[PDB]
């Protein structure tokens, strides 16, 4: 339980943490966090399972079906905008949960947005983080964000936000995972490669 | 409780067509700098408010549309596409889509069409926006109508002008090209034509935004008109 | 109140059938490399933007179809078939296998046919797409329809080639070798067809992916035709 | 908004069956080692891959059927058996005996022929399995069935065949003795059948469990039949 | 959205009363020892299992009935007479009095007949039971029925032997003495009966309960019927 | 109450224990806690029995049925993505229990998924375990498993999580059952069999 988005340069990335947490129980040592819905677009989970899980596949249909109908891919701020309608429906109802949803929008660029399980949507310019152990992965982020930070000063600094948290909250930790959206697509990294980098760093 | 024909065609349907082609003239015209529209009201006696004589529409701060056929129906179906047309900006955000927008009241219209007990609607539509930068046309039918013209007309002397048209249009000509194109064509099918008994109705893609033209700007260029019944 | 027959057949049934063979001309063609359709929209008068005379469809990034008949009924079908197919992916995971998908658009279709107040639908369709490396194709008549094609045709022209193909196909044709097949066929039945008043849509089962084909490899390929108006 | 006939018959239910005598052949036979349907599709054109002509349908793991009629009604009427069959197997705990399973849908056929609205099921079953050890035959009408037959046939040449077994039909015949009954059978009213053009199911008392026959059995049995018109 | 008559009598009914006295024939007798039903089935071909043609049911453990008419709303009434029959016994413990269960079915017969879309059920009952140590016989007819027969019959042979027993039946008949009563009277109807072609069910008093008749009991009583081929 | 569920070479193994634990009375001295839904899969219930109880009645119908209308044997992922979805209908409502399903893909293989009672699904790729006494019989595998084992290697180390949480919980540990997945079928193991294991064991 604990993600991150931020803008940098050309595009978007996010990361998560394979950490499932039930209770006192460690019970998923790699548990997915982030989803790409479209190929333009990809969210991240923060919270109650079952209920965000099924706000991806109740979700996702919803866009492979946008996009038939209407060729242009869902543009990103208004798949979110669905949320904001998705979720605020069930306020007279128990819903509930996190989400970060980044994507390149057809033309507008590159997006960031932020989601309550209420229904508050907030498009952020910069940076932003939810899970369990959060606030940790925030300090980082808000004392190592510039407004230009390279494709990769970016997703250097997304890991290190993590690595923070991972071992600061006892909620996440367990194993990483990261995809960057951009104009020409989204790119789930297959764990092995990731790894790499926190060798080329510290 | 509506119909099916005995080989092929279909009843109600065209029957209510016929409907249009005796309604009032209208034509719409896309191009490149944005898109027009207009209609000739035929206003006869002169005793009823002009203004009152609705024959176009507007739909949203970008698209709007012209109706032709009953005016039973017209309204019905625009104060409710100004309705899928909100909903839709609603749960997304997005000024809807024109070729959306269209396939939507287009979709209910055919709805009216297989369903026991009630009549399809005597209406034939024109509507058009911008679309993106993407200024379209759109004409619909009593029972769907996936036609987006670069220009066309419904109503009266559909054949008139529909296939005046057919010649001189070019996929460059311009708003203030197209200025004359349907006025000049709207005067063809209606011989005598009173400057106001007709309405106009511009959006250029310069801006995503709908515009109005006064009474004499209509008949100061229904006047390029009189060179045109000569051997002709 | 809707009917049936006398004697073993059908009324609004079958009267709803010649809708179809009236229709535009359609036609389909699996293979092993994929699979790919086409279609003859028969666009008269050069003022309608080809873009919006939409015959055929995609449902889904695996799967799509081609419509023949009404318009009307059209659409109302695929922006419901391009629903219960995304329903199923939600509920399962799966992209929704090919002969399911069918066979429930082709049971809504049926379900039409014997109920209370309500019209058959004016369609045939032609559904084609890659069912896990397995390419296919099917037909669908206004009422149930299990036929899985290695290739055939609905529309206009039905018989001019869904009795061409009787002899020439194979279980080997490739796609390229099936270029033609589907552009060859189609002019006979249409003497005279502008290279752009067709579609062309490509499904390879190489990676389960669905591709369009642009005007003029239309007509490049609409020249291997001239050869075939000579003593046959 | 049905119907009811003026003195003792009833006016759609028998124009419905007539839809059935008309649709394609298909025999089903018990025995004592099992059970076995076969149908005659008349598949003509080559054009249609043969897998998709649905004439026989399982409906649980001890229990098929097979149809002959409209496949319009034929698909419905299955995953909707398929359905009240897993649902009693759910409320119970024992796959759904076949007696019953029949006596249910043949009950809906008979609640479509008498309600306002609703033309009746253009379809006659042909349902078998493993009732415990007891391997069953069973025939439904558009309008209720109580036809528990040790062998019969419906469709195009019911008569021709549900007249041959009239007579050399017998209450010890074996699977691979009845094996062969089907298939002669099927050839008198198909002069010329295709090997292919059929389908084979077997059902075996002897594992409660349904099987396939793969092309070629079908013909090397064919083949036995040359022998059969001969001064007969 | 059913029928009235332009004088008295009413449509529908008794259109569907005919479809009665055209099905299988069927008689059952009182008196004091219990009661017993018996009916012709007409089984032509000898094809079909005689297990499953049923003509009577059961309907709780000490009352049972007879069908005759068109099978379709056979069952439909009976599983739905056994279940007002258990309903009843559970919203009291009252095994259900024969009177009231009969008065039920035969309202919902009536209730058919009077409403909007929906055809009379074309059939006669024979349900007979213990009632308390009062064993007794009703005949509905599809639109209501107040008959507390002594004996009586329906269907095919209806006038043949419902005049028979006109005469030689007696309040004082026992059970083996009205043991051929509805077998001999049954002959007459049907010249030619198969002894098997027929059904007994037994209802004694003397213990609430309902049994069965085998074969050739059934034949070595119609014996007792070639001394009734002789001028008489 | 006690599940394991882990994949080994080949395919997957799951093992409960018969064990029904009414408060402080124990109520089923063999307590099946192991059903097979189709030929090439099966699954293990945790928690609310009467609840669990219906969820397999009310799936396998759903199954053999999916095989029926369309051959292929309900893909292992796919009747999971059920589950996911069957539960989180009863999210809104009162849902609740645990699960682990085990079945051979057609094609992809050997598959293992967890379920949480609100409708949380994950693939296990390693090992998982789920039940009263889970958490013991956890930190057996966690400590006893290799990417590669065996067929055999798994049913050992299987057994012995059981082994201790049925030692080591008041509600798990009475009579164990086992049954293994593979391509060509899912055996149940009749009881007695089973047993010749520990025995050749220590």
């Amino acid at each position: 339980t604990t993600t991150v988005g931020l803008i940098c340069d050309d595009a978007v990335i996010l990361a998560t943490d394979k950490r499932a947490s039930l209770g006192n129980l460690v019970a998923d040592k790699e548990a997915k966090k982030l989803y790409k819905i479209d190929d333009y677009i990809a969210m991240t989970i923060a919270g109650s399972v079952g209920d965000a899980q099924a706000i991806v596949r109740l979700l996702i249909a919803e866009a492979k079906l946008y996009k038939m109908r209407t060729g242009r891919n869902i543009p990103p701020l208004a798949c979110a905008t669905l949320l904001s309608n998705i979720l605020h429906s069930s306020r007279m109802f128990p819903f509930l949960t996190q989400i970060i949803i980044g994507g390149y929008d057809l033309l507008e660029g590159a997006k960031l947005f932020s989601l309550d399980p209420l229904g508050g949507m907030n498009e952020e310019k910069t940076f932003t983080a939810t899970g369990s152990g959060s606030p940790i992965a925030y300090g980082v982020l808000e004392a190592g964000y510039d407004r230009d930070m390279s494709v990769e000063e970016g997703i250097k600094l997304a890991l290190n936000a993590l690595k923070s948290a991972m071992e600061r909250d006892t909620f996440s930790g367990n194993g990483i995972s990261l995809a960057v959206i951009t104009k020409d697509g989204v790119k789930i990294f297959e764990d092995e490669e990731i790894e790499k980098i926190l060798d080329s760093m510290k | 409780i509506t119909v099916f024909s005995p080989e092929g065609r279909l009843y109600q349907v065209e029957y209510a067509r016929e409907a249009v082609r005796r309604g009032t003239t209208a034509i719409g015209i896309a191009c490149k700098d944005g898109v027009v529209l207009a209609v000739d009201r035929r206003i006869t006696s002169k005793l009823v408010k002009i203004r009152s004589i609705e024959k176009i529409f507007q739909i949203d701060d970008h698209v709007a549309a012209a109706t032709s056929g009953l005016v039973a129906d017209a309204r019905v179906l625009i104060d409710r596409a100004r309705l899928e047309a909100q909903i839709y900006r609603l749960t997304y955000g997005e000024e809807i889509s024109i070729e959306m927008l269209a396939k939507k009241i287009c979709d209910i219209k055919q709805a009216y069409t297989q369903h026991g007990g009630v009549r399809p609607f005597g209406v034939s539509l024109l509507i058009a926006g911008i679309d993106k930068n993407e200024a379209r046309l759109f004409e619909t039918d009593p029972s769907g109508a996936l036609i987006e013209y670069k220009a066309t007309a419904i109503g009266s002397g559909r054949p008139v002008v529909m296939e005046l048209l057919e010649k001189e249009y070019r996929d460059d000509i311009t708003l203030d090209e197209g200025l004359e194109l349907a006025i000049t064509a709207l005067t063809k099918a209606n011989e005598d034509i009173k400057p106001e008994n007709v309405d106009v109705c511009i959006i250029t893609v310069k801006d995503a935004q709908f515009k109005k033209i006064p009474v004499e700007e209509i008949k100061k260029l229904i006047e390029k008109v009189k060179k045109k019944l000569n051997e002709e």
